């Protein structure tokens, strides 16, 4: 199939919260869908395994991804850097929508959210290139540790994760 | 400024004529020389950086000197930059940005935004900010003439 489908197993604290998967638009963002993927599979040596969700704002987001500098100013793409807002064709359309974090136009490195509410006015500002095909209730459990700020509560990690089939 | 209105609330007061015709006066009159600075400062006390720009755009002849401030204005705010890395991120409803340079100089942040960074507990004073940039320019093209 085109689009690939990818896993996270999260963690509380060390203690297995649960499984969200993924499934990644490649028909309609495959540089974006790419750079997620060989990330979450870590066949560049580097990726998200073991890195943490540093920005939870209930009824918001949930963000992670900056494996490098874990505090919202590091992370970095496949490609070296930062790429390019590849298009703006899908919207934030409700809760399991995933989504590039960046910091500006064309600052996509490997920092993403997901988001946990319809988040119309980010539509044109960040590149969605994917939704939780399951566990959505995972990141529900995982906004229970988040804060008005994003600071989380709870260490919430990404204990393991890869593409499916 | 950003004052308390009639009811008691932090609001944006604009900037009075009669004090942005007292700068065009002093500008007019002194030119950018050493007593052009206390004066400035004496006049834009609370300013955002809007009501800063505006006591800047109102000074009509004055060309080389005011490429020369810009110019130091766009050096302070490249070394905000610099100085400040962004953290990534969506913003959420209620909050806003962290200031760039180009924010803190009005260019590309609404007046709207700047009283929201003015108004903070703990704040960030991008109206301070901006006056200590023009200051630094001024002393400059004071020297300069």
């Amino acid at each position: 199939m085109v689009n690939p489908t990818v896993f996270f197993d999260i963690a509380v604290d060390g203690e297995p919260l649960g499984r969200v998967s993924f499934e990644l638009f490649a028909d309609k963002v495959p540089k974006t869908a790419e750079n997620f993927r060989a990330l979450s599979t870590g066949e560049k040596g580097f990726g998200y395994k073991g890195s943490c969700f540093h920005r939870i704002i209930p009824g918001f987001m949930c963000q992670g991804g900056d494996f490098t500098r874990h505090n919202g100013t590091g992370g970095k793409s496949i490609y070296g850097e930062k790429f390019e807002d590849e298009n703006f064709i899908l919207k934030h359309t409700g809760p399991g929508i995933l989504s590039m974090a960046n910091a500006g136009p064309n600052t996509n490195g490997s920092q993403f959210f997901i988001c946990t509410a319809k988040t119309e006015w980010l539509d044109g500002k960040h590149v969605v290139f994917g939704k939780v095909k399951e566990g959505m209730n995972i990141v529900e459990a995982m906004e229970r540790f988040g804060s008005r700020n994003g600071k989380t509560s709870k260490k919430i990690t990404i204990a393991d994760c890869g593409q499916l089939e | 400024p950003i004052v308390q209105n009639l009811q008691g609330q932090m609001v944006h007061q604009a900037i009075s004529p009669r004090t942005l015709n007292a700068w065009v006066k002093v500008v007019e009159e002194k030119a950018f020389s050493p007593e052009v600075i206390p004066m400035f400062s004496a006049l834009s006390e609370g300013a955002t950086p809007q009501d800063l720009n505006t006591m800047l755009n109102t000074v009509g002849g004055h060309q080389a000197a005011m490429q020369m401030l810009k110019e130091t204005i766009n050096e302070e705010a490249a070394e905000w930059d610099r100085l400040h890395p962004v953290h990534a991120g969506p913003i959420a409803p209620g909050q806003m940005r962290e200031p760039r340079g180009s924010d803190i100089a009005g260019t590309t942040s609404t007046l709207q935004e700047q009283i929201g960074w003015m108004t903070h507990n703990p704040p960030i004073p991008v109206g301070e900010i901006y006056k200590r940039w023009i200051i630094l320019g001024l002393n400059k093209i004071v020297r300069m003439y």
